[PDB]
């Protein structure tokens, strides 16, 4: 079985460039056609670009001559690098594993394996750390208790209750764009409300881009 | 250029019955042998894409038989005979006709219809540490109810609040098919200190009437 796992997303200037990777694990890819599929707002995909195992390449008109797809067999891996970009690139960029290359006329199985994605963010706007505050169970059954994650950019920012021992009731709200240009979002969780005096609630905030990791309690006032 | 068109845009159902969804091309996918080069793949909220249907009709693996691809030339249908919770998301096409180059149709939407849930109400007041750096957030949560539709009310000492709040609401829960909702009343730490209660009202099907939570500062 492969994993595909993409990295190099991150925020950029617009008119600047950005190299994107795909690791491959698990069994060689080399003999495969290889795409990436770009995605805005987690709805829409977009194929953008393909690699054969020749090195044989393919693009949209409107990344064609800013972009460059390459790939590297003996670190199992494929490459995009991005040129030029503009607001219009924004976006999770998805690896995807194709048919092995001048097959598909005989053996053609769709697109099977997809890496998780990598976000590319272009802006002129700052990186920004997230404060993180409270949201305090009431002291009035079911209880509910968070996070509110303020102020950051860009996306995205994950949370965790207790370092991932809690799953179970807890939402993590999409994040909202402030007039500001900064985002903000809450994560909550419903508990037993006898467990508000014996049980210790932490909310674990990673902010990748600015290197923010924030443990937070949250308690009854 | 070879364009992909999905229709409907977006659908309800109820589990149980089933769902259609199909995608035009422009120009035919298929080829000499005998093959159309049409696949089917679904996103599911959280998750990267998986196939569900390679080249017209075939499941892939592990994808169970409620799924079933037909059409062929230029129009293709995909079919859930009966719709689960857990099939919420998006459903893309995609033509392989001209493989390395591809093209995704642009989605459709599937939500899930069951039966109206009241919302669970909370209001959380702002934190001590943020009220020093002069703002002040004021939450109300509406935790796991349908439909989506829902109204949240501001008010301040009884003045109705209007511009200074933002809404977020998750996606649709793939096992009880239901919406939590947040909605964020953002003040001047200055004005918050002006006034002594805080109250959201929250207006829906579920509800008996409208539930307002409330904290005096």
């Amino acid at each position: 079985e492969v994993q595909l796992v993409e990295s190099g997303g991150k925020l950029v200037q617009p008119g600047g460039s950005l190299r994107l990777s795909c690791e491959a694990s698990g069994e060689s890819v080399g003999d495969n056609d290889m795409h990436w599929v770009r995605q805005v707002a987690g709805k829409g995909l977009e194929w953008v670009s393909s690699i054969g195992s020749s090195g044989d390449t393919y693009y949209i008109d409107a990344v064609k001559g800013r972009f460059t797809v390459s790939r590297d067999k003996g670190r199992n891996s494929v490459y995009l690098q991005m040129k030029t970009l503009t607001v219009g690139d924004t976006g999770v960029y998805f690896c995807v594993r194709g048919p092995e290359s001048g097959w598909f006329y005989h053996y053609y199985w769709g697109l099977g394996v997809w890496g998780r994605g990598t976000t590319v963010t272009v802006s002129s706007a700052s990186t920004k750390g997230p404060s993180v505050f409270p949201l305090a169970p009431s002291s009035k059954g079911t209880a509910a208790l968070g996070c509110l994650v303020k102020d950051y950019f860009p996306e995205p920012v994950t949370v965790s209750w207790n370092s991932g021992a809690l799953t179970s009731g807890v939402h993590t709200f999409p994040a909202v764009l402030q007039s500001s240009g900064l985002y903000s979002l809450s994560s909550v969780v419903t508990v037993p409300s006898s467990s508000l005096g014996t049980q210790t609630y932490i909310c674990n905030v990673n902010h990748k881009p600015s290197n923010t990791k924030v443990d937070k309690r949250v308690e009854p006032k | 250029d070879l364009l992909m068109t999905q229709s409907p845009h977006s659908l309800a159902v109820t589990p149980g019955e089933p769902a259609s969804i199909s995608c035009r091309s422009s120009q035919s996918l298929l080829l000499g042998n005998g093959r159309n080069y049409l696949d089917w793949y679904v996103q599911k909220p959280g998750q990267s894409p998986q196939l569900l249907i390679y080249l017209g009709s075939n499941r892939a693996s592990g994808v169970p038989d409620r799924f079933s691809g037909s059409g062929s030339g230029t129009y293709f249908t995909l079919k859930i005979s009966r719709v689960e919770a857990e099939d919420v998301g998006f459903y893309y096409c995609m033509e392989a006709r001209q493989t390395p180059r591809l093209t995704f149709g642009g989605g459709t939407k599937l939500e899930i219809r069951r039966t109206v849930a009241a919302p669970s109400v909370f209001i959380f007041p702002p934190s001590d540490e943020q009220l020093k750096s002069g703002t002040a957030s004021v939450v109300c949560l509406l935790n796991n109810f349908y439909p989506r539709e829902a109204k949240v009310q501001w008010k301040v000492d009884n003045a109705l609040q209007s511009g200074n709040s933002q809404e977020s609401v998750t996606e649709q829960d793939s096992k009880d098919s239901t919406y939590s909702l947040s909605s964020t009343l953002t003040l001047s730490k200055a004005d918050y200190e002006k006034h002594k209660v805080y109250a959201c009202e929250v207006t829906h099907q579920g509800l008996s009437s409208p539930v307002t939570k409330s904290f005096n500062r």
